[PDB]
């Protein structure tokens, strides 16, 4: 849709997400960095 | 964004009577609105949050209700300490306050 | 006991630029998002500036786009309010609040406490 | 002082490609999308494209679409918009705007601050 | 996309009068439609907003009005530096501007 | 065998500061993250604290917000919980979870693993 | 938050029968939702998490099923050792815990 | 030529221990993560473990969490896995794979090269 | 984690013939999946890595294709050596393998 | 990795006007993409790194601009000795690099 | 005045190992990474191999991981590539490739100073 | 360096009542910091060290824990000799000490 | 590396007053970030350090203060002496030097 | 009291060579690191080298970077500055400046004690 | 320094069983780490040096492994002979022993 | 100490060949690496020292190179006095020889 | 051993004017390092011992400085009677000079 809004919404949540996965990731690249 | 505005500007009211304070907004503002009390020298305080819901720490006697654009706050037994200015806020679009009703002795 | 004060007020002329600070302590700073709110007497209560719990995402009031920088650092738990260019529509008393009492992801905008407030006034 | 500056402009042959840059300064960039008008005498008005906040979603007119590229950088505050295949239609006045003077959730696409414009020639 | 079209092309009327000018769109547009000054070698102004609301720092004088497929705007008594062509746009489908009204002395 | 011992439970007296300790083993601890819980007689259970696996991000239910820190050693295999300004409302059994039973990225957030819990009580 | 209630309170079952635990959250919490087993002197034992998946050494006799504001907890048969109290918990905005509902003899 | 050989296989009883090992040679071994992958008949292929490049993170399953440890020794290119606490369930081909083809950051975790295998029966 | 699942169990076709193989996932895994061809006696091969890039030494015979949940692996005209049984990986969340599906002569 | 194509293959233009060369990534490279100039029979010159930025020495001739999968190189004026190949390189993940473009006269 | 110079070219069988030799002068040898780039007729430019500041990690191409080695000896400032079991497909003119301008920590792994380039041909 | 900071000053506990002490970092220290006893007109006696770990000759009775910026000394069962004033110091960045809390008979 | 720049270029203020001294950086410096004074044939006097500590002898006129790309140093009553050109230094990725700000009598 | 000397400066021609040093008293000269800073008319301050406190690392400017040597003798308390094909770009006042103003090893890289300086002028 | 441990403490094989034993260290140790066995009334024996490295006359029965933390030794197929207890020392950072594992018959 | 391995065992290398030798480490012998020429029946001779450079007296035909654990000799043209068995000493850590590798006809 | 190099091999100067002479070694020589002046037809005169000591009745003319791997001999105001070649000598490993570098007239 070209009219939805494209500005940012202020009202948004800037709290931190407490349910955001504290497990760490196994699927982390294990490969050494050439870059 | 949306315009606040409260209806009357001051209330009379003895102490022991119940109090009726009235926000309207231009737009809908669904169920996101909060309630602050502010006294002479002293910073805004929480009272009601949502749209009913009470803070920590504030007497049941504070009751809020309300939902679109008519908002109403009632005091149901108002005691000596709550004469004060009431401000209404909207932030489901952006973050705006009212004007303010005030709380007089009768 | 989530206490906020505020400093870095006092008088300045039109055109200069004053820094505000605000002192949060009673809470894990860095988990939440915290705001300015301005008192203008005639005018209200006036919303100035919100900042993201890691600063990632800043926005500002319209009176005061362009010309008020908001920042925060969670090493020293202070807010810090930029102000340049001031205009003699800015005199008002300036709150730090913060947004919310706890976290509830449909419900947040509202500031669940406030700061005793710093005066700031713009004249010649 | 929202201020808007056009540049890339100039004469090339129809077939090249061409790229126009718009700095924007005076107000949180990041936080706004930006719009391209073209404007041709005997025909007035014309939109070209939008872009998002940070680029995630493009939309472009039919004149100029999947010729006209538009892109952003955040970092420095620019507005891009790469005109490949040009052809003598497309000979106007381009506008660099941003959309709306304040956010308002329900009122967008409307053009509140405009840049000072750029010519464009296409002939031989 | 909505085709738009204004009318009268042009109009003589001398200053101190009210000038009246007439947008209208092919399909109904609501409440999103906006009007924008353009001066000879300036770039366009946003005078009127959405239906009516009026952009920062713009006079009172402006005054727009009309929905659905009928938006006017009026000027209550024009002025000198009002000499322009203005520009009708709607956003409610689209981006489409009108072909522009030009006012001129009498 | 995911086996979690508490420790360090005891009586002490309203606005002192009591630890618990928390020793874990038959998995691997630096990849997982902790909670604490609380079970109050007549209230039932409620929720205290979080840490990510590496200490990155702490996270307190508002009872216990500013008063109760969380932390870990993904050394020794153990998680403190450091409760300051304790009140009567904080007299129940502390227990220490394990958030999920296994990875998953979609699913996270409820105690695949409880310990056997300790007592803490407060009065005079 | 979210507040968890539960109904009824008790559930009185011979063994053998079938026993249903309900779970009501004021806001939709999806498909994230578990369910512990408490026995006298014991810590909670996870039986169900997601919305269905059973933890690894739950017999086959425990399903749970629902989504939304609307859940259960189905015991097609229980044994002696099932009669304990049920607590039911929201992960997807917060953690928060229901009353707990305990099932006795008959 | 990459070129995985097992080694360490047998047989075993319940609740005993064995350690399995792999020698790596034809690329640069400490510049990639290796992985331990299982194939039961009936069962098919299962995952049991991943090491980093420099053997920082350890990843297990969900089956084998707390009782592998895998291990690896850049020095000597060998990767190894302590299979403590076996069970009748742990007999199976275990294969030495090697994450990736190549180095791609968004594309890893798959098996680019595989040993040929050793058998572990857990068996009275 | 994620189930992954191939069907048919076992494909029939002649050298020479198009055979398809399909591979199914719970949850989507996005085009992060790769195709494994195990012979009897013989640690499994990577022919496809990604949704569809294929690994060195790989005939571009082989031939992949999907995102999301549904993923299946072509192979244009099957050749003498192309009998064998073929495994379904999903790299996304965790690391989970399929069945595995055999392709025998007719 | 990500594979790098210049288009077109060659452009012909006489000294004086304005060349443009192209350069595409498959995937995101952001803005770490470097631009080479080889001439017959001498080893590649670095001209533009980052993404416009200018290596120490090069005239302010050759402008560099673009991010993300879409790369230009522009010469505002051509002299003669800037007739050579030009490669697209990207090292935001690896190092590849383009195919190469010609220029040559008109 | 920075001048790169390699040596060691020639024509060799396949199967058979040759070694590349570069000559670095004119800056501070052991602050900076080294490279080597290969160019094949018909194919375009193509990266081999990189070696850190003090030679503690090296990483190769796909093509050449397992068969080439990279070298350095910050007393000599030289590099060297020990080519083994080379084959036809590694015919191309290899450069000495010095990384980036200067010391950019966000910017790095550009080529900026090349040497003049030696030919190796794989032929009988 | 690192600023050290005490908190509380004074703490008043009576024999056989456990006391406890408390220690701030501004920065990150880690697992360094002792903590030393000063009693009047003697030198400082190193009762803890590392972040736990008990000098040789120190009763069990004194126990510290913390690490990062958060550090406690804590005395199970305080006895009459245990009045005096307790330091401490970090040696991660520096060699930097804390103000000192003292414990006094209540 | 990073380019350093300062704003205004040149202040006007007399004895008393506050004066304010802006700084900013193309990229993220985090909070290392030096301010200088030099007076005309001195060497220049190292009066701010990381992003608002002060060096030793450093009167608590000067206070430094910012993060990020945003950096200023205010003089709360700046004195006779306090007449200098002000530098501007990064040292969180290279060393490089701001232009320099100039204080001057108004 | 820290003081720093320097000398060696005078007017030399372009394509020479010319040695500063710098005489370092009033603390413990083999405890720090120091570097050298350069002052023009109409450029500002500039950075040139830098060296460890042992002399184990030096790192020059990209503008300096192969054509100036820094060297320090701990024995005399004494840095130098060798800098060979001067260049008429070169024209400024050098400064012998100490890195930092007391050890604190997350902030270092600030000259904290600087020296008076010397002109070095290259013209024909 | 560090705390070396054993599991078990005693271990029970038959002989021609194979016998493994372990020893942890409370922080790392890499690869220097060394095996004792110790008969009544005899004097230590060096069996492992190193990780891995087996002492001049030990038969390659004994085989130790291991690393950082985590040590174990075997012994494939024990004899008569092998009936003793086994000392574990670390030499990385001064020299601790461990408890000691005593072998004994089934 | 230093176990010393070369590989190939025996090259087949006609006259006006260039014939390579390789010898590798264990562990890091840095540049401490000598080469030896052993005709039969004659003492070795030492062609290389160090690890590039050259005994007095030994045609420049021979060049060795290598640090570290790699080490490599190269033949430019060998000629027919240089058919022989080639020895490869470390004398960094010890003083240890490798198997040696003998240079034949083709 | 070690080898010295010197650069120029010869310089071209008038009376007057400042003489810069480079000595470099391949291997660190510390501080042990003398510079030697030889006119046609006698013995070298020793001008510097150490790094920088002048040779008692030398004028400070002649001064040397340098350690390391890198010394360099400059002569203040070069007069005429001095013309001559120059020698470089280690005695730190060995006893080795360099080829020698004369100095001329221009």
């Amino acid at each position: 849709d070209p009219n939805a809004n494209p500005n940012v919404d202020p009202n948004a949540n800037p709290n931190v997400d407490p349910n955001a996965n504290p497990n760490v990731d196994p699927n982390a690249n294990p490969n050494a960095n050439p870059n | 964004q949306i315009v606040m505005t409260q209806s009357p500007a001051t209330v009379s009211v003895s102490p022991g009577e119940r109090a009726t304070l009235s926000c309207r907004a231009s737009r809908s503002v669904t169920s996101k609105l909060a309630w602050y009390q502010q006294k002479p020298g002293q910073a805004p305080r929480l009272l009601i949050y949502g749209a009913s819901t009470r803070a920590t720490g504030i007497p049941a006697r504070f009751s809020g209700s309300g939902s679109g654009t008519e908002f109403t706050l009632t005091i149901s037994s108002l005691q000596s300490e709550d004469f004060a200015v009431y401000f209404c806020q909207q932030y489901n679009n952006g973050f705006t306050f009212g004007p303010g009703t005030k709380v007089d002795f009768k | 006991q989530v206490q906020l004060v505020e400093s870095g007020g006092g008088v300045v002329q039109p055109g200069r630029s004053l820094r505000l600070s605000c002192a949060a302590s009673g809470f894990t700073f860095r988990n939440f998002g915290m705001h300015w709110v301005r008192q203008t007497p005639g005018k209200g209560l006036e919303w100035v500036a919100v900042i993201w719990h890691d600063g990632s995402n800043k926005f500002y009031a319209d009176s005061v786009e362009g010309r008020f920088t908001i920042s925060r650092d969670n090493s020293k738990n202070m807010i810090y309010l930029q102000m340049n260019s001031l205009r003699v529509e800015d005199t008002a008393i300036y709150y730090c609040a913060r947004d919310s009492l706890f976290y509830d992801h449909d419900n947040s905008g509202y500031y669940g406490y406030w700061g005793q407030g710093t005066l700031v006034t713009v004249s010649s």
